[PDB]
């Protein structure tokens, strides 16, 4: 929600052109919303890795 | 049929509480412009109050939704399922009168109505009263400001496409629709202009200079429509012959035949479809994944379910063995 | 576990999203920007 | 970074390799073994 607004912030003011602040925003935002799926998948899989071994050899005191 | 309609049909079929998240549409203009008539012709079915004078005297929040077959429900006749549109229109006008009064008064309290249809989007249409300056009847002296801010509270929000309705009778420079359109949407990126009453222009005059988007250049262009006259409304003219007559008029008028393809109500429907198509995306990659995971959560059992035949010893014994092992 | 998720969750998002949309902006934006639309009725002067 | 890779190399291996081959054994092995052809020869009586 913050990066997709920063893209708007850096496209609204440089682009006087109509439809070129539209196609640009559309393409960049679609790429970002395509990447959000992959990053959410990786975060979920990181959690599912942290539910696998539950180490104790680390610096927690026994 | 449009692919956005087919996608909405598939969404209704899967029945999950998901939506394409289309922007709402608000139709605005001057009094007696033709706003309600354009709205009902875009819907496709005649269920709106249309007459001379002040008619649309209360903000109608329509919600077109998709279902198996068509009906309509208000938020006051709870449980009732209005089905015939003469009854729907009579109920609408009675509901307006029950709060506004029978002396051309208005009320900003919205009438929330929902229509069901087999092949429509989950749209959100907003019909609004026209803009007036001098109070008539028993309206308060500040009726202009009342209507102004009353429709501003609905239009000034984002994801609210604007249908700026203007007659072809008055010179375009007077358009109360265009004033608000350029006031709230300066760049004109969510504004569409429609010119009504093209059959009522003075002899020797034509709207070529405005329909070619030259007189007041607007980004989205101006769509010219020709609704049913008041005589036709009283005579109960039907939509199909009305559209045929509109097509005949566009093909016969020497100053518009070169734009007949781009003029007319079906073109306006197509343009709204195009805008909604361009607005539903930018969320599809989120939504495509959002239901791709849903398909993932069932593809495993779908493997057992694609090829099931009763009395299959292999599947029966395999299921028995795994059931026993887990027990 | 809280420490090792706080130290690692910024890295994963900023390798899969930030440093990938940034690379996309460098190296692919013009290629598909040419393709989307008309490539002719684009960058039309605003009336202003 | 050595601490963080040392705490997540085991977990990474096992969540993908071991705690998945275990579920494969407990769930899917029976289906493959019963579905492979020639049931009469999958179980050969040994002479012993
Ligand atoms: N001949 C002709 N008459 C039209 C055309 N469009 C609208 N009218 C007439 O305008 C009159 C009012 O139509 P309507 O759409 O209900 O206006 P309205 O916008 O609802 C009035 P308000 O918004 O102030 O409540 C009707 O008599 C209708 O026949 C047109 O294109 N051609
Ligand atoms: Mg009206």
């Amino acid at each position: 929600s913050e990066l997709i607004s920063t893209v708007r912030q850096c496209t609204k003011k440089l682009q006087q052109y109509p439809r070129l602040r539209e196609e640009m925003e559309r393409i960049v935002t679609t790429h970002i919303r395509e990447r959000e799926g992959r990053t959410k998948e990786q975060v979920m899989l990181l959690i599912d890795i942290e539910l696998a071994y539950m180490n104790t050899n680390h610096e927690d005191f026994i | 049929i449009p692919l956005v309609n087919r996608l909405q049909d598939a969404f209704s079929a899967i029945g999950q509480n998901a939506d394409l998240d289309l922007p709402q549409i608000a139709v605005v203009g001057g009094q007696s412009a033709g706003k309600s008539s354009v709205l009902e012709n875009f819907v496709g079915r005649d269920f709106l109050p249309r007459g001379s004078g002040i008619v649309t005297r209360r903000p109608l929040v329509l919600q077109l939704v998709n279902a198996t077959t068509e009906y309509a429900e208000f938020l006051h006749c709870k449980g009732k399922k209005f089905t015939d549109f003469e009854e729907v229109r009579l109920e609408i006008e009675a509901e307006t009168d029950r709060v506004t009064g029978t002396n051309k008064g208005i009320s900003p309290v919205p009438i929330n109505l929902r229509v069901y249809s087999p092949h429509v989007l989950n749209l959100t249409l907003v019909d609004l009263p026209g803009m007036t300056k001098v109070p008539v009847g028993d309206q308060p002296p500040d009726i202009e400001f009342q209507i102004r801010d009353m429709l501003m509270q609905f239009v000034t929000k984002e994801n609210c496409l604007i249908l700026a309705v203007s007659p072809a009778n008055s010179d375009l420079a007077n358009s109360d629709a265009l004033k608000v359109a350029k006031e709230v949407d300066p760049q004109g990126q969510r504004t569409i202009g429609v010119i009504t009453k093209l059959d009522l222009m003075d002899e020797g005059t034509d709207a070529r200079d405005v329909l070619e988007n030259k007189l007041l250049p607007l980004r989205r262009g101006y769509i010219g429509v020709v609704n049913r006259s008041q005589k036709d409304i009283d005579g109960k003219k039907d939509i199909t012959a009305a559209l045929a007559a509109e097509r005949k008029f566009f093909l016969s008028h020497p100053s518009y035949r070169h734009l007949a393809d781009r003029m007319g109500t079906p073109y306006l429907q197509k343009v709204l479809n195009q805008q909604l198509t361009n607005h539903i995306r930018d969320t599809l990659p989120g939504l495509r994944n959002k239901l791709q995971s849903q398909l993932l959560s069932i593809e495993k059992e779908v493997e057992e379910y694609k090829n099931f035949r009763p009395d299959d010893p292999a599947r029966k014994t395999k299921a028995l063995l795994q059931m026993v092992q887990q027990f | 576990v809280n420490k090792t998720v706080r130290d690692l969750m910024p890295k994963t998002i900023m390798h899969l999203m930030i440093n990938n949309t940034k690379e996309f902006i460098f190296s692919e934006l013009l290629a598909n920007l040419y393709s989307c639309g008309d490539q002719n009725t684009l960058m039309e002067e605003s009336a202003e």
